[PDB]
RNA sequence: AUUCCGGUUGAUCCUGCCGGAGGCCACUGCUAUGGGGGUCCGACUAAGCCAUGCGAGUCAAGGGGGCGUCCCUUCUGGGACGCCACCGGCGGACGGCUCAGUAACACGUCGGUAACCUACCCUCGGGAGGGGGAUAACCCCGGGAAACUGGGGCUAAUCCCCCAUAGGCCUGGGGUACUGGAAGGUCCCCAGGCCGAAAGGGAGCCGUAAGGCCCGCCCGAGGAUGCGGCGGCGGCCGAUUAGGUAGUUGGUGGGGUAACGGCCCACCAAGCCGAAGAUCGGUACGGGCCGUGAGAGCGGGAGCCCGGAGAUGGACACUGAGACACGGGUCCAGGCCCUACGGGGCGCAGCAGGCGCGAAACCUCCGCAAUGCGGGAAACCGCGACGGGGGGACCCCCAGUGCCGUGCCUCUGGCACGGCUUUUCCGGAGUGUAAAAAGCUCCGGGAAUAAGGGCUGGGCAAGGCCGGUGGCAGCCGCCGCGGUAAUACCGGCGGCCCGAGUGGUGGCCACUAUUAUUGGGCCUAAAGCGGCCGUAGCCGGGCCCGUAAGUCCCUGGCGAAAUCCCACGGCUCAACCGUGGG
RNA sequence: GGUCAGGUCGAGCCCGGGCUCCGUGAGGGGGGAGAAGUCGUAACAAGGUAACCGUAGGGGAACCUACGGCUCGAUCACCUCCU
């Protein structure tokens, strides 16, 4: 899926750690999934070993985009434009927690998670 | 190991419960509950050993389960289960009462109390913290907690002693330790002894925090505050080697 | 183990004692003599040991010590730790099974036990020793009777009459 | 508990190697280990693979039945046990085994996650309202030699779900109150969004049903327990390995995880590391301890306990707080076995036992009884985990193999002969079995009745002769010994040692100041660099002054149990184990 | 569960290079042993040629000569020490 950990790989000198030893399922880490730009939200509820439940996103159409008291709304996203953590993904519409956008009445910037959170926040800018 | 170990070895038992540690190779493993496995005294153990009341470990489930002990008012039926320190312990069948108490030699003893004392269990509560409502609740080593207050600064930080009605799981009769208070120490190197404190003084920053103490002798010992437990202005008696 | 087999084992002046002994004290094997000197070789080695160092190591040891030589007889009165350095290793001879029934006149010499103890006639507290090594203490000299007897069962029996001739006593 | 001897020579002194004498640990020969107690046994082999038995289940008091039987009754009818399949729940990640790899934040100790989760369990608070629904069993039926598999009508539960009651989580703004060493976690209001709690119980007892004792579920908080994570210090050898590095060092944003993190990713920079030994090759589970030694030191990682690692080699996911899973699955590699040849099944470096290997190591035993544990109200079930016996030159300890008279020899003794008691051994009794065994021990009958092996020139002067043979055959650890009156050969006899052992080989430690810190040297014994220079490093006159880092003192946290000493006690005794102290 | 597009985890097989160890091959070099064979007489006295040494060339071999050093050097080796 995506093998960890991880503290195998080199020495900061040059040299070789090797630390024999096949991995744990508590350690390793998952492939990612892509949250996309849709008009609807498309959720599916898994629960993660630990004994915790997360809501999990795969689609998205949120933004619920806060005044400067923080007053909400439910309102529908349109074009990732301008995605900071890599370029590439302002094409393919893919939502970051860095991530900046276009929403229905005005610009606004993702400041959520929308892996585990299930949900994607933000918060109008003047821009 | 990938799981909690469910078996304890005898040579893995070890001396502060006096117990032969050559006896067979399997020893009592309490499942989790208030306390620590190495740091409790095994129902087991109370039954069987202490009193000469089974010889046999059907004989001491079979004796606890049709009833012998009540440790804390409430019921109890297998001898597995992690007696705490400071707890109170009850043969209801023969009037005596005990306190898990430490030895210098750092052994448990089962030290016998009036049947007043039962009453009575003093706890020095473990931390102090919000929960919702706005109502602080008071915890403990063993678990034992009680709930409902109205916030605020009450009674202390968290050294503490409360009066507590075991059948009732109820709290009364709430002290503040001082200056002037009476301490039982029970962790670290200094254990059994009661005294009156001098002054609760101590390094003011990093994680050492001292706290400081005399007695009847008069001798000066210096100890967490952490491992200074307030017995009150004494409720139980001392602890004896 | 309670075997002291010295550096050089097969010298001139070790061999000497070691045969010379064996109607004195009772021999029919070396061993039986290397648990004594080793019960003693101890026994001031760790008396050394604390008389070497300061007072600050812990006089309760020094005081338990000191005590079980009173009571064995070894120091009798004695108090002194400098007092066990000196020991020969002939004053734990003398305290054997076979050298302290002899010495009460109950074993005609310490040779002739060597079938009462074994058939099991010569009681010491409230039990038949077995055992030549067996070390006896003061306490322990004031019941030295006899049980399970068949030659002190009958006196008709000429047992009785090779082991006291007048009353054959004390040690040689 | 601190020891030396032979051997360089014609003799001598020094230097120096070798050999031997001591402890310990394998293995090997003879004999023996009677008897009894405790430890132990593929432990330096192929971390080779297996026939066959076995290590994993359990609740009918959750649950509606099918079958046999019981109480009944001999009906209606309700009460039980066994056996049987399906969902529930819990164990199966543990317990047991091994130590290949790994020289590292593996492990130990102190720190520390306010970055992170934690069900069963335990505590305190509160909740379980209503609606919806199934599939085995039963009934019927097809195939495969098998493994194994089925299609359907009916149907129970703590069955499986939804909604609400809320809670949880995210995010923006205001503010207080709890906890802290601080950072700042926990409180509350508000807006917008999502997810959207829960389940009950038979014959009894308590309550009205729920509920509770009992078993389990839900949410909030805590505890315990397990997992992951970070730091200080300690963490092998070869320099015929000296320069190493491209997620590689950092910054910034982000993903993913239970979660910190170049863990993974995009971008941006060119840093990071090294002679106080980097990197590379090689070897090795680490620790408590253990062996040895007066110590200093050396040597070691084995039973056993602690933590990690593995389970034919490798790769892979799911269910669960917890597995990427030691007697589970998928698949690839190798190999095995069954086969209507279509197609199946596995993993004793788990336990008995087998076979291969080699210098070497066990009964296809007995029991679930006791110990621990899971489930069960309990009764009780499950357990080659476990408790024990069997066998075993595997170690240790204890004990017996006589004693007296006694003529006469070697009188710390021996033998003849006489007398006596008498371990085994027989019959009987307890033990104990938790039903055997281990048979000892005790009582009655009752015998001096299990003792061997090595050495005898010097080292061990501890122990001496004959005959044969004559530098031969042989002996030998070393120095040697035999070329014809041989203490040394071989046989015989005698004596000396030690004793259920003795002796041999291999290894390790002492002896060995032959590793020098204690405690060694360099004119000639082995050893001064052809000489200087000055770098790193090491080392610094007198006087004062600041700091108190080094350095000394005191208190307090702590360095698990076991191993070790001392003391006392128990087992005839002791080894040993308990307990206390150190 | 079907089939397929895109992405990740990802053995097994194959190919080439690097590193490290083991077995082994005509033939060839020296070493430790052997008893007897063969040549010379070098070294040890000054061994009848005092010896060593660094360097260079040559010799069947022990070796020899040249140069410079050295005496751990022969000798009553007598400017001198030694006599």
């Amino acid at each position: 899926m995506a093998i960890w950990q991880g503290r195998s790989l080199k020495k900061p000198s040059g040299g070789r750690i090797v630390l024999a030893r096949k991995k744990r399922k508590r350690e390793l880490g998952r492939e990612p999934s892509n949250t996309r730009v849709a008009e609807q939200d498309k959720r599916k509820i898994i629960r993660t070993y630990g004994g915790n439940r997360k809501v999990r996103l795969t689609a998205a159409a949120y933004a619920n985009v806060f005044d400067k008291s923080g007053k909400g709304r439910k309102v529908r996203i349109i074009r990732v434009i301008e995605n900071p953590a890599n370029r590439q993904f302002a094409r393919r519409n893919i939502i970051t927690k860095g991530a900046i956008i276009e929403t229905e009445i005005g610009k606004a910037k993702v400041t959520s998670r929308p892996g585990q959170d299930g949900v994607v926040n933000a918060i109008l800018l003047e821009e | 190991r990938k799981g909690p170990k469910r078996h304890l070895k005898r040579l893995a038992a070890p001396t502060s419960w006096y117990i032969e540690r050559k006896a067979y190779k399997w020893a009592v493993r309490p499942r989790p509950g208030p306390h620590n496995m190495r740091t409790s005294i095994p129902l087991l153990y109370i039954v069987r050993d202490y009193l000469g009341y089974a010889k046999t470990a059907r004989e001491a489930r079979k004796i606890l389960n049709e009833g012998k002990f009540l440790v804390d008012g409430r019921v109890r039926k297998d001898y597995k289960f992690p007696v705490g320190i400071m707890d109170v312990v009850s043969i209801p069948e023969t009037g005596e009462h005990y306190r898990v108490l430490p030895n210098r030699i750092g052994k448990l003893i089962l030290h016998p109390i009036s049947e007043d004392e039962a009453f009575i269990k003093p706890l020095r509560i473990r931390n102090k913290r919000m929960i919702k409502g706005a109502r602080v609740q008071l915890n403990f080593h063993d678990g034992t907690n009680h709930i409902v207050s109205i916030a605020e600064k009450d009674n202390y930080f968290t050294s503490y002693t409360v009066l507590m009605k075991v059948p009732e799981r109820e709290i009364l009769e709430v002290l503040p330790f001082e200056k002037g208070a009476y301490v039982f120490v029970t962790q670290g190197k200094n254990v059994a002894r009661k005294g009156r404190i001098v002054e609760i003084k101590r390094f003011p920053m990093g994680w050492p925090d001292v706290v400081t103490i005399e007695d009847e002798e008069g001798e000066l010992f210096d100890t967490l505050k952490e491992y200074a437990f307030v017995v009150g202005t004494d409720k139980p008696k001392i602890s004896l080697p | 183990k309670k075997y002291e087999t010295p550096p050089h084992p097969w010298i001139k002046e070790r061999l000497d004692r070691e045969r010379v002994l064996m109607d004195k004290y009772e021999l029919k094997n070396k061993k039986e003599l290397w648990k004594h000197e080793t019960q003693l070789k101890n026994f001031r080695r760790r008396a050394r040991r604390l008389l070497a160092a300061r007072g600050k190591q812990a006089e309760i040891e020094r005081e338990q010590l000191l005590a079980r030589l009173k009571r064995l007889g070894l120091l009798p009165e004695d108090a002194v730790l400098d007092d066990v350095l000196s020991l020969t290793i002939e004053d734990i001879l003398e305290r054997r099974l076979q050298t302290i029934v002899y010495k009460k006149g109950l074993a005609r010499t310490m040779r002739q036990a060597r079938q009462l103890i074994v058939h099991g006639h010569i009681e010491v507290n409230g039990q038949i020793i077995r055992s030549p090594s067996y070390l006896v203490l003061k306490e322990e000299e004031d019941t030295i009777t006899y049980a399970r007897t068949s030659p002190f069962a009958n006196p008709q029996h000429p047992e009785r009459m090779m082991i006291e001739k007048a009353k054959q006593g004390g040690e040689a």
